[PDB]
């Protein structure tokens, strides 16, 4: 039928499968990344804290290159692929212009992979939606945001997954450049919108720090605890 | 033509180089890094035919990289040779031959220091100290005089420095400034730069 | 295959039935029946005779182009048995293979590894979606070096047996049957023998009697190594002693 | 780039060996059988290597060997290196890729 | 051995000036020691405002003809207008540098009108490098030709001389004058001097008989 | 062409709809983004070749000409690269 | 100048009574350089199996390291120590796989059955010739001096210790009189029970 | 649903690929596989499955392979599909070794396997891998892991876990009896003796109806042995003689 | 796994891309040798088969390499060959037209045939121009009865009542030609085929050491290494048997293994 | 639960998660004529029935029995034609194992081998798995060996076992007959009994066929020997 073939076009003109594939994407757990001045922070939600299971082998948050980074929603195979060709992208880029990887650079070539794997029929789409975000060569702040489809997009703050809509309406709301000014005010917000979508929260939250000139670094639970504790008595002084 | 040396201690490798890019009979450049920085702990001196050396650096120095973003720990220095050794050799025996000579040394925090030998047959040699170009002849036989296993890291400079004066002394080429590195335990340190005015 | 493959278990030679059958290759059997014709093989010490029945439709059609008697080789003869053009492919392929094992072993093929060829072939016909088995049956006949008179029949689905005496067509159980009767009491087989125990067979079967245009009789003997056509007037002689006795 | 000058005179010639004996089968065909045998041919080989395993999964070609007649044929071919000891494999998804044609 | 490369001579010339582009050649055809030919002019016209003149290997200067002729159809299919001299020039180039590891022997000088008008000549080598220059001489005779056009087009080493704008008929006068020279001293020249007048009129084809050998 | 922004996070510079073909061509897509992105990218592609080509400016309409002959390769390309199996979803005004 | 003689090296195996004897030279070196003293050219291809090899080093290298690849999928596969005869054949494989273009290297092959304890030798030629002999095998760039001091010296049914001994002294006599080939010599003695490596003194020159 | 899961490539309307989730349910299917990890070192227990009289066994590992020195994988899935998929594993293994002249890592194999079956799930026309394997092994930067792949192409590191029948309570039970950093060889022992005995249903453990293969490291080199019959054998009395007592003193 | 950027398949069949190393190599200064067997190799068809005869002494340049080598290679049961040249070329040639006999004796079901042969080795010889270099003398007994064979590198052969190859080559085809009988019988043939391999032996530098026989009839095959032993060493005078200690050591490694 | 979409295909995987097309293969080799394979201390024996339809059968044109080497040989159930590719394929590649290792190929690995060849044939989506399976058989280091390789790829090491029509009921009967310590000549007598078992009506030496593979190596016994076997087991 229509929805079966990924070449078919829909009457109305739609690609559903890509569209399933942003379903896809959805049924994953929800991924928050903000952006602020100089403080680049990603947050992802574990959906269940598996006992007996190493927490290292099943992380989210990735690190493509020593400037960029990046976290995904979706199937787990099809982001590791899709972090692998990145990788190789940016060190092939690397070495054939010699300046380290835009943000822009690798989206790019990320939702070109995404789209062109989206092309034929014989090729299923890959079903992860992607939060790249990172440093530029001048050091300037960004986040960005790739689709299934292959249209990749600059965000102040975003949220992919489950329960996006929500964070995202919460991100709206509790946007302001004086957050975005203090790193430790981005890490706030960002614990206070994993919390929102997850009302356990505490071990759960899965957060990574990058700042500039400064590589991709995992907050352990200690310090995810701590931020945590800093929300809960602001809450509790209100 | 162009000189690599290097220095393998107890707890360290001193390895240093001239800088000195020449075409023809002019000196295009005199202050040519011939260092790569292949990780935090592992260095890869390459000298060799003009346009192999670079290409074939890089190309190993992002192959590096990329197992470190891949897998998070950086590629031990035996390891490194040995991929080292094995695209050199591939490269070699194909039809796009690269006339490099090589000198990888690096930090281990468990085998510990490792100086490696490489020509550009791609001959792979683990030694305690050794030199590639024309200067090798001249100062090889100083470092058997004067080397000791338990060599300090400042007796060491000093016998590079002898090296060095015998190469200013008899070598035809003039190379007044070599840029000398060490490794350590603690990363890659950039020494004071050898000159002779 | 490029179209795409069938949906029910017998619109496809791939998939397997319930029982695992492939209906494929029975309906190929279907197909050597739909040929129309019987053929006839006899094999005895001394000579190998193929017999089928020449059915010339109309007037107009020239005789001598209607003729199901091809030789592989100077020495291997086959009847075909049918659709004509699946025949002629299969007969080409049977003359290339033959060209081939000349060319690269020295020696003239034995006819036993000329089937197995052709069914290895027809085996791979079965077992892929894109190609379809050929609708259509191999005889071939040859005198061994060593094991003197061969008849092997060369079947869709990938069976290359021989036999002492074969059959294929319309009739075949019927005629089978006769030959088993035959076979049972053994008699010299001498070449005319064998040539009166085919005609008569193919006779019988069909309750006809034919005319010397009505069939068509290849022959290869121990004295003669190479596939011969009888001539009509021999075929008409061989009738004429049938009738006799 | 020179390596696309042979560095052997037998090198261009065996490393094409397969591709030029069918090109000499489907020349020989051609002349004495006609067009139709080369055709068919072409086609039933293109069927049989259409179904296989991906590129970064050793064949077993049996269809195709079946075919060329090299079903019961061994040549150097077949034993000094083995295509399943590869010693040499890429990303899975990069080789279905350059398959494809896509790269 | 086998030599994909043979010398026939001839020598091409062109002038540029205000409203005319000259593009003269001789016709000469001259392989070895002998004349294959006295009647074939080394200049082709490609479109109404440009001429081009191939000099060297005959095979070759015919296939890079009919090349550019083709690519000048195919120019003219896709962008629906003729190409101009300078875009003739560039692909010329891009032509010659595509056989360079086989490269084609031919001299080659684009001489015609540009879009302003004016006379615009380009030289050639056989590898594919060009620049726009007001005269130059191409072929067997160039060396030969040169340093007259330098002295008197370009009145170089001529102390206190008026710089009197390049007349079409002191161009035609010293076109004839330096292949009648060329046909003189050298050997590869004579027969006769095909010229070329390229003007916002059209192309005006001239002959002038030179001596033979 | 008038951005769509669902959100106040995003940027509003992010959604680019009108670009530069070369210095003297714009074009503006509607519809399938990263359809337009693979034509946008041939266009500019075509543009420079024939510069280095004819060291000439393209004309508008050779551009949306080139850019029309890739925009018609479904199931009619021939080729053994990946082509455009489904037709491209988006419509472009190359103006220049 | 040979292409072995560019990098010397000299590998000499012999065989005893119920053991087996493998040794070679320890000098790495460009032309006339010396680089390193140490240079391995005996490789362990399992508990009672030795093969070392003589020539250019990075073809030494290189199909040392080809050779454990295909000997550790082969042991993998079939579950069983290798034969010395199957090793012999694998190398002879390899080898030839490279033809055209050969592995400037010549290995010989020492070491014990892995069931029968029975020893063995062989030398492999350029491009995978096998030779099997009872007596002693060896390869490099003294061959000369190694194959007459090996005549002269060998001898039927050796004790393992004298064995040793033998085979020490025939390859310090024959690298003293080669320049590319000496720096000191490594001697593997195979046998059932235990196997012992000795580094044998000799000159430095 | 009829629909969506035919080609292994089209995607439900709600994001899900059935044809990955069938094979899931053929590894269900299989018989039972765990594996546990200790200090000490890290073991594969698996239920051997066919037990026919007739049937003999003339290699070592009915089900269990040794990857390379330092690896070994069981398997819980299609047989031949997991031949294949341990083929590959060897290969991958021993082509790291010859590049970087160095064991592989665990972590990196797995990905490799895991990649490979991904690739195989992503492109149409190709069946998925049904395999589920468990992975035991060493390295330097690690040490003791267990890993666990699917069908689809997801991996995971474990410290006990379970693939093929009854996978749910083998996985509750080890949950219930796991001491995260206190458990060691011979109690990792105990309890999979305890979980295999539970799950299987069919009668007490014969130690023909299991395998036990244990990893360690001794002398600085990775040991993998298969425990030998008696040794089985004798932890099932054990751990009979350990039930016996506990419901004695229950009273 | 393989390290970024690997697109083509795996390529079976030979590797030649090694070549420019070697046009390295002898550009910076001047190739090793391989053993060419020096050989001599010669057979005769006698009233009930074929006798072939063959040397044992195997020659790196011009030192003696291996003073035992199998020169005569097994093809068939029925079909035997003898190798002249480069040893492994010879070696690998044999071994693998003798499996392509193999199969295709299972597949007929019957004995193969020497023409089969022949063919075989003509045609891969011809394929590969010569440059497997691969002196063969190819007798059997099929059928069609004794048949004899010489084929040459290039995949040029001839069947011949008598053949010769190898470096002695010329000595022993002399002896055949002095003292050759159509129809011989078992023993004279066997004596001419020895005469012709000592001849070789003692006249050729190349050749030496044992002979080496093959005595192939459709009744038996007769394989025999040891024939004969003209050439033996000499006696040892003076012992320079090492006692212990005579060799100093400077490490000591002792690792017992397991038993 | 028709699941009649998950059956017409190959690569589909059915919701239960079983490859109907392979049950489908199995159920062609149980439909095909009975063969029994007995693992003997001094050897193993296989032994099949060769159903001739009419007596106009050449015994000598074809054989179910087939060597794939001096020491390994096979018997089968099912499709014929697939059979003998199988054969082709598994004496080249034996010979490729003798020309690499120079060693004759254990029966192991070329029941390994053959395995992969089925299971490459039945994961690609555009060909059907061999409706065949193939009890092969082998002698390595002084050791009989007994193999029996499934459609599917999946390879068992038997002591005894049947395949083909009545199969299990052949199974039943080698467990109540087959020994530890059973020599042969003796598993040959077995195997014709289970044979009689599957068989309906007398047993000739042209009707059925037997293999034995021993220390000498793989060999089809010839009619007179089956004759002489058949009389002194009845």
């Amino acid at each position: 039928s229509y929805d079966r073939a990924i070449t078919v076009f829909s009457p109305d003109g739609h690609l559903f499968q890509v569209e399933y594939a942003q379903e896809a994407v959805k049924k994953g757990s929800t991924a928050v990344g903000v952006r602020g001045r100089d403080i680049v922070v990603l947050g992802v939600e574990k959906k269940s804290v598996a006992k007996l299971q190493d927490e290292r082998t099943v992380r989210k948050i990735c690190a493509l290159d020593d400037n960029v980074c990046m976290a995904f929603a979706g199937l787990t195979a099809d982001a590791r692929i899709v972090i692998n060709r990145a990788r190789v992208e940016c060190q092939s880029h690397r070495l054939t212009v010699e300046d380290p990887v835009t943000v822009e650079y690798i989206t790019r070539y990320i939702a070109s992979l995404k789209q062109r794997y989206t092309q034929s029929n014989g090729r299923r789409p890959f079903g992860i939606s992607a939060l790249i975000v990172g440093f530029d060569f001048d050091g300037t702040p960004r986040l960005y945001q790739t689709d299934p489809s292959g249209t990749y997009h600059a965000w102040k703050a975003n949220a992919i997954g489950r329960g996006a809509k929500s964070v995202r309406e919460f991100l709206e709301k509790n946007y302001t450049d004086e957050a975005i000014e203090t790193d430790d005010l981005t890490i706030k917000l960002v614990i206070k919108a994993l919390l929102e979508v997850v009302q356990s929260g505490g071990k759960n939250i899965e957060l990574a720090v990058m700042r500039r000139d400064q590589s991709l670094k995992i907050l352990n639970p200690e310090e995810i605890e701590k931020y945590v504790a800093e929300i809960e008595k602001e809450k509790e002084e209100n | 033509m162009e000189y690599l040396i290097g220095i393998q201690g107890p707890d360290y490798v001193l390895v240093a180089s001239d800088r000195v890019a020449a075409s023809n009979i002019v000196q295009m450049k005199d202050d040519h890094d011939k260092m790569f920085k292949m990780s935090e702990k592992i260095l890869l001196l390459c000298v060799g035919e003009a346009g192999d050396t670079v290409q074939f650096a890089e190309y190993i120095q992002k192959n590096v990289q990329l197992y470190k973003m891949r897998n998070g720990y950086e590629l031990s220095p035996t390891a490194a040779a040995n991929f080292t050794r094995r695209n050199l050799a591939d490269c070699l025996r194909s039809r796009t031959p690269y006339h490099v000579n090589l000198l990888l040394a690096g930090y281990d925090e468990h085998e510990g220091p490792a100086l490696y030998y490489m020509d550009y047959l791609a001959a792979l040699a683990k030694a305690p100290f050794a030199a590639h170009g024309y200067g090798a002849f001249l100062t090889l036989s100083i470092l058997d005089r004067y080397y000791t296993p338990t060599i300090s890291r400042e007796r060491a400079v000093e016998l590079l420095r002898k090296c060095l004066e015998e190469l200013q002394k008899r070598f035809i080429l003039n190379l007044p400034t070599f840029s000398v590195r060490i490794i350590d335990k603690n990363g890659i340190h950039d020494l004071d730069n050898i000159s002779f005015p | 295959m490029s179209r795409g493959s069938s949906a029910g278990f017998d619109r496809h030679i791939t998939i397997f039935s319930p029982e695992g059958r492939l209906y494929q290759v029975e309906y190929a059997f279907k197909a050597i029946n739909q040929g129309g014709l019987t053929s006839v093989a006899v094999r005895g010490k001394d000579c190998a005779v193929i017999v089928t029945q020449k059915k010339v439709p109309d007037k107009l059609l020239d005789s001598s182009t209607v003729t199901h008697l091809f030789k592989i080789t100077e020495n291997i003869g086959c009847v075909m048995t049918g659709m004509t053009a699946d025949s002629r492919s299969q007969v080409q392929r049977a003359r290339y293979e033959a060209a081939n094992w000349k060319y690269k072993y020295g020696y003239e093929i034995p006819v036993d590894m000329l089937c197995k060829r052709i069914a290895d072939i027809s085996q791979v016909y079965t077992q892929n979606a894109e190609m379809r088995p050929l609708g259509c049956c191999m005889i071939l006949i040859g005198i061994d070096e060593e094991q003197g008179p061969q008849v092997y029949k060369c079947d869709p689905a990938g069976y290359y047996c021989g036999f002492k005496a074969t059959a294929a067509g319309v009739k075949q159980t019927e005629s089978t049957s006769f030959l088993e009767k035959k076979v049972k009491k053994k008699f010299d087989w001498t070449f005319e023998q064998t040539v009166e125990t085919a005609i008569t067979c193919l006779s019988t079967v069909l309750s006809i009697d034919f005319k010397p245009s009505e069939i068509e009789v290849g022959v290869v003997t121990v004295e003669n190594p190479k596939f011969r056509i009888l001539t009509e007037a021999e075929i008409d002689a061989h009738l004429v002693a049938l009738a006799e006795r | 780039k020179n390596e696309l000058l042979p560095s052997h005179p037998l090198e261009l010639s065996e490393k094409n060996f397969q591709l030029n004996q069918d090109k000499m089968n489907f020349s020989t065909l051609r002349n004495i059988q006609g067009l139709f045998a080369p055709l068919k041919l072409q086609m039933e080989f293109k069927a049989v290597q259409q179904v296989q395993r991906l590129p970064f999964l050793s064949s077993s070609n049996l269809s195709l060997d079946v075919l060329r007649g090299n079903d019961e044929t061994i040549g150097f071919e077949d034993i000094l290196n083995d295509p399943s000891q590869s010693e040499v494999m890429g990303e899975p998804h990069l080789m279905v890729e350059y398959k494809l044609g896509l790269l | 051995r086998f030599s994909p490369y043979v010398f026939n001579g001839g020598t091409i010339l062109a002038i540029a000036g205000e409203d005319f582009a000259i593009v003269a050649s001789d016709t000469r055809l001259s392989e070895g020691f002998s004349i294959h030919t006295r009647d074939s002019p080394k200049c082709y016209k490609l479109t109404d405002k440009t001429v081009i003149g191939c000099s060297g290997f005959h095979g070759d200067c015919l296939t890079l003809t009919k090349i550019i002729e083709a690519r000048l159809k195919m120019y003219k299919h896709s962008n629906n207008k003729a190409m101009t001299t300078g875009a003739i020039a560039a692909m010329l180039s891009t032509i010659l540098y595509s056989r360079r590891f086989f490269p084609y022997y031919v001299y080659n000088i684009i001489g015609g009108l540009d879009e302003e008008g004016k006379g615009a000549v380009y030289s050639f080598d056989p590898v594919g490098s060009y620049q726009r220059d007001s005269f130059k001489a191409g072929g067997s005779a160039s060396a030969m030709l040169q340093p007259l056009l330098d002295n008197q087009v370009g009145f170089k080493n001529m102390q206190n001389v008026e710089h009197v704008p390049l007349s079409l008929d002191r161009a035609m006068r010293l076109v004839k004058d330096v292949f009648i020279s060329a046909a003189e001293r050298d050997v590869y020249t004579g027969d006769a001097l095909r010229i070329c007048i390229v003007t916002k009129e059209g192309i005006r084809e001239e002959t002038v008989s030179l001596r033979k050998d | 062409v008038e951005k769509r922004i669902t959100s106040p996070l995003m940027e509003p510079s992010s959604i680019e709809k009108i670009v530069e073909i070369d210095a003297h061509i714009g074009c503006a897509m509607s519809g399938l983004i990263a359809d337009a992105k693979t034509l946008i990218d041939k266009a500019r592609v075509e543009t420079q070749n024939h510069w280095f080509t004819y060291n000439e400016t393209m004309t508008v309409e050779s551009v949306t000409q080139a850019v029309s002959n890739l925009a018609l390769q479904f199931g009619e390309e021939d080729a053994d690269p990946g082509a455009m199996s489904r037709p491209f979803g988006v419509a472009l005004l190359f103006g220049g | 100048m040979s292409i072995m003689s560019y990098n010397g090296g000299a590998v000499m195996a012999m065989k005893g009574k119920n053991c087996v004897a493998i040794a070679a030279d320890r000098r790495f070196g460009i032309q006339a350089q010396m680089v390193t003293t140490d240079f391995q050219k005996i490789f362990p291809m399992g508990d009672r199996l030795y093969i070392g090899l003589a020539g250019l080093a990075t073809d030494v290298q290189t199909v040392a390291q080809r050779l454990k690849f295909r000997l550790n999928l082969y042991e993998l596969k079939e579950g069983r120590q290798i034969k010395p005869y199957t090793l012999m054949s694998m190398v002879a494989n390899l080898l030839y796989e490279k033809r055209f273009g050969p592995y400037y290297t010549e290995p010989v092959i020492a070491g014990l059955d892995p069931k029968t304890f029975k020893p063995f030798i062989c030398s492999l030629d350029l491009i995978g010739c096998p030779m099997v002999t009872d007596d002693f095998v060896v390869s490099g760039t003294c061959a000369e001096q190694m194959y007459g001091m090996c005549e002269s010296l060998w001898e039927p049914n050796m004790d393992p210790d004298h064995l040793f001994e033998t085979i020490s002294q025939a390859m310090l006599n024959a690298v003293d009189r080669d320049a590319v080939s000496g720096m000191g010599v490594i001697v593997h003695i195979i046998e059932k029970d235990k196997i012992t490596t000795r580094t044998l003194k000799a000159r430095m020159d | 649903s009829r629909r969506y899961d035919s080609r292994t490539t089209i995607f439900s309307p709600e994001g899900r690929l059935y044809q990955v989730e069938y094979a899931m349910e053929a590894i269900g299917h299989a018989g039972t596989c765990l594996g546990i990890l200790a200090n000490d070192g890290v073991l594969l227990a698996a239920e051997r499955r066919n037990i026919h009289k007739l049937l003999d066994e003339v290699f070592f590992s009915e089900k269990i392979y040794k990857l390379n020195e330092d690896m070994a994988c069981s398997v819980a899935g299609i047989t031949s599909d997991a031949n294949v998929l341990t083929n590959e594993l060897r290969l991958i293994a021993q082509r790291y070794l010859l590049q970087y002249q160095e064991p592989i890592p665990c972590e990196q194999l797995v990905t490799a396997l895991c990649d490979i079956k991904q690739a195989y799930t992503q492109f149409g026309g190709k069946r998925p891998f049904g395999v589920s394997l468990l992975y035991i092994g060493w390295d330097k930067h690690y040490g003791f892991q267990l890993y666990q792949s699917d069908p689809s192409g997801n991996y995971g590191g474990w410290k006990a876990t379970c693939i093929g029948n009854n996978s749910a309570a083998a996985v509750s039970m080890l949950k219930q009896d796991y001491k995260e950093g206190e458990m060691t060889l011979k109690s990792a022992l105990a309890l999979a003796i305890k979980v295999l005995n539970k799950t299987m249903d069919v009668s007490k453990l014969s130690a023909e109806k299991v395998e036990i293969a244990t990893l360690t490291r001794e002398n600085g080199k990775t040991v993998i042995r298969v425990l030998k019959q008696k040794e089985v054998e004798q932890l099932i009395k054990k751990h009979e003689e350990e039930e016996a007592k506990a419901e004695r003193e229950k009273k | 796994m393989a390290a970024v950027s690997v697109y083509a398949p795996p390529v079976g069949g030979f590797s030649f891309d090694n070549c420019r190393r070697n046009a390295v190599l002898e550009a910076d200064f001047a190739l090793p040798k391989v053993r060419k067997t020096g050989t001599t190799i010669a057979g005769v068809v006698y009233k009930d088969g074929i006798v072939l005869g063959a040397d044992t002494r195997a020659t790196e340049g011009m030192v003696v390499a291996d003073k035992n080598c199998s020169k005569i290679h097994f093809i068939s049961p029925n079909i035997y060959c003898c190798g002249a040249g480069t040893a492994a070329d010879t070696d690998m040639t044999t071994q693998l037209i003798s499996s392509n006999l193999e199969l295709h004796s299972l597949s007929t079901g019957r004995l193969p045939r020497v023409v089969t042969a022949n063919r075989m080795l003509k045609q891969m010889l011809f394929r590969y121009q010569g440059y497997i270099g691969a002196a063969l003398v190819l007798g059997g007994v099929d059928v069609t009865g004794p048949h004899l064979y010489s084929i040459y590198p290039h995949g040029s052969t001839d069947k011949l009542p008598y053949v010769t190859m190898g470096s002695g080559s010329l000595a022993a085809m002399a002896v055949f030609e002095d003292k050759f009988r159509p129809d011989m019988e078992e023993e004279e043939a066997k004596n001419l085929v020895s005469e012709a391999i000592a001849a070789g032996i003692f006249n050729d530098l190349g050749s030496g050491s044992n002979i080496d026989l093959c005595v192939i009839s459709k009744n038996k095959l007769d394989f025999l290494r040891p024939y004969t032993v003209p050439n033996k060493k000499g006696t040892r005078l003076g012992r320079y048997r090492c006692e212990k200690g005579t060799t100093a050591v400077l490490t000591e490694k002792i690792t017992p293994l397991e038993i | 639960m028709a699941e009649r979409g998950y059956s017409f295909s190959l690569t589909t995987f059915s919701p239960s998660g079983k490859l109907v097309q392979i049950e489908y293969a199995l159920a062609a080799v149980a439909g095909g004529a009975p063969s029994v394979g007995i693992k003997a201390a001094n050897g193993v024996v296989l032994a099949t029935e060769k159903k001739q339809k009419s007596i106009l059968y050449d015994e000598r044109s074809v054989h179910k029995v087939e060597p794939i080497t001096k020491h390994i040989g096979l018997v089968y159930s099912g499709m014929g034609p697939d059979y003998r590719v199988l054969v082709h394929r598994a004496r080249k590649l034996a010979q490729q194992y003798y020309l690499v290792y120079q060693e004759p190929i254990p029966t192991a690995q070329l029941v390994q081998r053959v395995a992969s060849v089925m299971q490459e044939y039945t994961q690609s989506g555009g060909v059907r798995p061999f409706g065949v399976s193939l009890l092969i058989c082998g002698w390595n280091e002084g050791r009989p060996y007994l193999f029996q390789s499934d459609p599917s790829g999946a390879y068992f090491a038997w002591k005894a076992t049947a395949m083909g029509k009545n199969y299990v009921n052949g199974k039943t009967f080698l467990e109540k007959r087959y020994n530890e310590d059973l020599e042969l000549e003796d598993a040959i007598h077995t195997a014709i009994l289970t044979l009689k078992e599957s068989f309906e009506g007398q047993m000739t030496e042209d009707n059925i066929e037997v293999g034995i593979c021993n220390e000498a190596g793989f060999r089809r016994l010839t009619p007179t020997e089956v004759k002489d076997y058949l009389a002194a087991i009845a």
